[PDB]
């Protein structure tokens, strides 16, 4: 087994700048002076897609912003200038020997301007209440960078248990991330309290963005 | 007499071309590698696992110790021996005996390797590379003095079966067409000026100084064409753009499997020609030596098989650009020290299935390149 | 136009056998090989094996004890069969067209979950904005999809017509069930004048659910 090791695991690069990502093979991938290693791009929710054949041959229909170099055990993919659409994970894959193997991949993050989240809070639906459940949802949309903290407060008091968080992948068009936080409680616990609050802290401000509602009001 | 020297070499590029020599009194027969990349005559002076025979000084009545030792270091190895002098005869060429400096090697690292048939080395470069110093007269300088031959030697390698080392001049039966001559830039190694590299008619578009960055040399003691890392990268990049490798399919599913071929099928037509442009003795002009895939996609297997495996005959160097035996196999090479020039001509022995494996053409203009490409 | 389409069991119990078909279009299996590749958080992308034009198969040696690839040229289909399943065989399984010395066209992939847990329909809830909040220039609505198994679900807004301004979050596994949510943001002049509905289908339980977002 030839092992492929990509570095770095993750890279943030500004629009219009140069991205360089590396692949190291554990053994030479060369025969007849050709390197049997290939570069693929994988955008979120899609399969990978071949960009560079045999280390350095740019596939037809792939922009000239992409180029591959290397020989022996050391290969690089370069993207220059970087565009928004380039937000994806890049993989090298070898087939000088069997089995064919892939590297662990490199996520290219587009380093757009910092942006504060747009925050929205959502009481349980009347449908879910009629049915005896109580979920409170907060969406923190269209922010950068990805690091963000959400605090749930019930009647001014902080709750840590029962919170489930999911982040989207970086948006291909505006380069932002979005995140969702769901606080789950029993209907009876929910009806014991009046005010529900989700607080977002992000480096775009020293004070949290606070969204709140009062039950039955 | 140059005709008596035809086919005086045995061997191949991979493990060396070697000349038979009789040393001392009575004559001890040794097998000497022909190395245009060094400047000492040095032979095994003690047993070694990878040699059959060695020169025993205590058995030559004519041997004289010169009272000092000598050591040589190179990239991955070295050797050490004692220095003396003795009478040497070259059966094929020089039946008269002459007195030469000889180093007798008692210790070495990565010098005598398994697979070789030689037990000594004849360095044919300049005195300035001689150890311990340039005052240790070169074998060929001794020969020139004592045999009064011209300060010229030429080499043909027929491994692409032996070859010829013509000491004292040029043998017309060993080439066809014209000799093209390029200046020796510095007399240490045989250093010449490379102007441009071309892969399938397409130039690399590197600064010409990249080919000479350290130095470009002609070295019969190097097997492969060795290229500085940057030039290597550009060459293999160009080869991949120009080649036409088959697609993976039934019975061919890894790159490794590209190495061996059955049913008389060869990999050659999938690969581009490689051309090196050298500056002519006339500055405005250049000529170009070309190698076909036949030369740098080299067969590997012992005899009696109905398939063949091949190896890429080009590798990275850290410093020198080395025109090794790979390339010299395509040409008759004249080391005209008297006139500070290296000549190249087409070898008729350099053919596969009656078809040429190398080309030489010129003149080409040098208007578009710097007047000096050696930094 | 080259297309590959995988069809497999979304859910299969451990020890049991996996069988996936790949129906191809726009090229012939008599001219091109088809590879199988899978992808999982834990093992990344693994090349499983290939079946070439002439029917030769080559396999990843780690899988050879349990993997069989085959094809039916006259049905334009390629087949994967794997035995002795384990939970870390959970992955997206792709069939991929051979090309030169690599691979060009991939199917969209089929999600395979290896586990003994049972199939469960999701509960779907419309999320309208807080009652009586200011009617600003834009408005965010949401859809909560809760307590399903296994992955995947597919969520659209207005049957897929409404795609501007949508974020659909990756499912998170909680107490062996799945929850995901989606938001959509539109102008004030859009909602509530226009009907806005999330549509949620969950293959594994053959449920299709529509929930219209209503002002509270
Ligand atoms: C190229 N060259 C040199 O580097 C020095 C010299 C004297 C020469 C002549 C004959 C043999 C050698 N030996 C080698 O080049 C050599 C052999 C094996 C080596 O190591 C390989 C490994 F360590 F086994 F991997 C390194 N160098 C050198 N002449 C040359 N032309």
């Amino acid at each position: 087994n030839i092992v492929l090791s990509q570095s770095p695991g993750s890279l943030a690069v500004s629009l219009g700048q140069r991205a360089t990502i590396s692949c190291r093979a554990s053994k030479s991938v060369d025969t007849y002076g050709h390197s049997f290693i290939h570069w693929y791009q994988q955008k979120p929710g899609q399969p990978p897609n071949l960009l560079i054949h045999l280390a350095s041959n740019l596939e037809s229909g792939v922009p000239a912003r992409f180029s591959g170099r290397g020989s022996g055990t050391d290969f690089t993919l370069t993207i220059d200038p970087v565009e928004a659409d380039d937000a994806a994970t890049y993989y090298c894959q070898q087939n000088n020997e069997d089995p064919w193997t892939f590297g662990g991949g490199t996520k290219l993050e587009i380093k757009r301007a910092d942006a504060a989240p747009t925050v929205s809070i959502f009481p349980p639906s009347s449908e879910q209440l009629t049915s005896g459940g109580a979920s409170v949802v907060c969406f923190l949309n269209n922010f950068y960078p990805k690091d963000i903290n959400v605090k749930w407060k019930i009647d001014g008091s902080e709750r840590q248990n029962g919170v489930l968080n999911s982040w989207t992948d970086q948006d291909s068009k505006d380069s932002t991330y979005s995140m969702s936080s769901t606080l789950t409680l029993t209907k009876d616990e929910y009806e014991r309290h009046n005010s529900y609050t989700c607080e977002a802290t992000h480096k775009t401000s020293t004070s949290p963005i606070v969204k709140s509602f009062n039950r039955n009001e | 007499n140059f005709l008596a020297m035809v086919d005086n070499l045995q061997g191949d590029s991979g493990r060396g071309y070697y000349l038979e020599m009789l040393i001392g009194t009575p004559p001890q027969k040794l097998q000497i590698l022909v190395d245009t990349g060094s400047s000492n005559f040095a032979v095994a002076g003690t047993p070694h696992s990878y040699i059959d025979t060695y020169f025993d000084t205590e058995r030559s009545s004519t041997y004289r110790s010169k009272g000092f030792d000598v050591t040589v270091k190179y990239t991955q190895g070295s050797w050490t021996g004692f220095v003396g002098e003795d009478l040497v005869t070259i059966p094929k060429g020089f039946n008269t005996s002459f007195l030469v400096n000889i180093a007798t090697i008692f210790e070495s690292e990565n010098f005598f390797l398994p697979g070789i048939k030689w037990n000594g080395i004849l360095g044919l470069a300049y005195a300035t590379l001689a150890k311990p110093s340039s005052s240790l007269e070169t074998f060929f300088d001794s020969l020139v003095t004592q045999a009064n031959i011209p300060n010229v030697f030429s080499m043909q390698m027929c491994g692409a079966n032996g070859g010829s080392l013509v000491l004292g001049g040029i043998e017309p039966s060993l080439y066809k067409g014209d000799i093209w001559y390029t200046p020796i830039k510095e007399e240490w190694y045989y250093q010449i000026e490379i102007l441009k590299l071309e892969i399938g008619g397409q130039s690399l578009n590197l600064d010409c100084r990249e080919y000479n960055a350290d130095k470009a040399i002609v070295d019969s003691g190097t097997t492969l064409l060795r290229l500085p890392q940057k030039v290597f990268d550009a060459v293999v990049e160009a080869v991949a753009r120009a080649s036409l490798i088959p697609e993976f399919s039934d019975g061919f599913w890894t790159g490794s499997q590209l190495a061996c071929w059955t049913n008389s099928e060869t990999p050659w037509s999938y690969f581009p020609k490689i051309s090196i442009y050298l500056r002519d003795e006339n500055s405005s002009r250049s000529f170009r030596i070309t190698i076909l895939p036949q030369l740098y996609i080299q067969p590997m297997m012992g005899a009696g098989l109905n398939y063949e495996c091949y190896r890429f005959g080009i590798s990275p160097s850290t410093n020198a650009l080395v025109i090794g035996a790979t390339v010299m196999e395509g040409f008759y090479v004249i080391f005209d020290r008297a006139q500070k020039r290296v000549g190249f001509a087409a070898s008729p022995c350099a053919e596969i299935a009656g078809a040429a494996v190398s080309e030489i053409s010129g003149p080409f203009s040098t208007e578009d390149v710097a007047s000096n490409c050696v930094p | 136009q080259v297309q590959l389409k995988e069809s497999g069991p979304v859910l299969v119990a451990p020890s049991q056998s996996l069988f996936i078909s790949c129906t191809v279009s726009g090229f012939s299996l008599t001219r091109y090989g088809v590879h199988w590749v899978r992808q999982s958080p834990g093992k990344g992308l693994e090349w499983l094996g290939v079946i070439w034009a002439g029917g030769t198969t080559n396999y990843n040696s780690a899988f050879m004890s349990r993997l069989t690839i085959s094809k039916d040229n006259s049905k334009s289909q390629v087949f994967l069969k794997m035995n002795s399943l384990q939970t870390d065989d959970t992955a997206i399984y792709y069939c991929v067209k051979a090309y030169r010395n690599a691979m060009d066209y991939w199917g969209q992939g089929t999600s395979v979950t290896v586990s003994s847990a049972k199939t469960t329909a999701p509960s779907v809830y419309p999320l309208a904005p807080v009652c009586g909040d200011t009617s600003g220039s834009s408005v965010t609505l949401g859809c909560l999809v809760k307590g399903y198994f296994p992955e995947p679900v597919t969520l659209t807004w207005n049957s897929g017509s409404l795609s501007s301004g949508v974020h659909t979050f990756p499912a998170v596994l909680q107490s062996d069930l799945y929850t995901l949510s989606s938001s959509v943001t539109v102008t004030s002049s859009t909602w509530p004048s226009q009907s806005i509905t999330c549509n949620v289908a969950h293959p594994a339980s053959s449920t299709k659910v529509d929930k219209k977002i209503e002002p509270r």
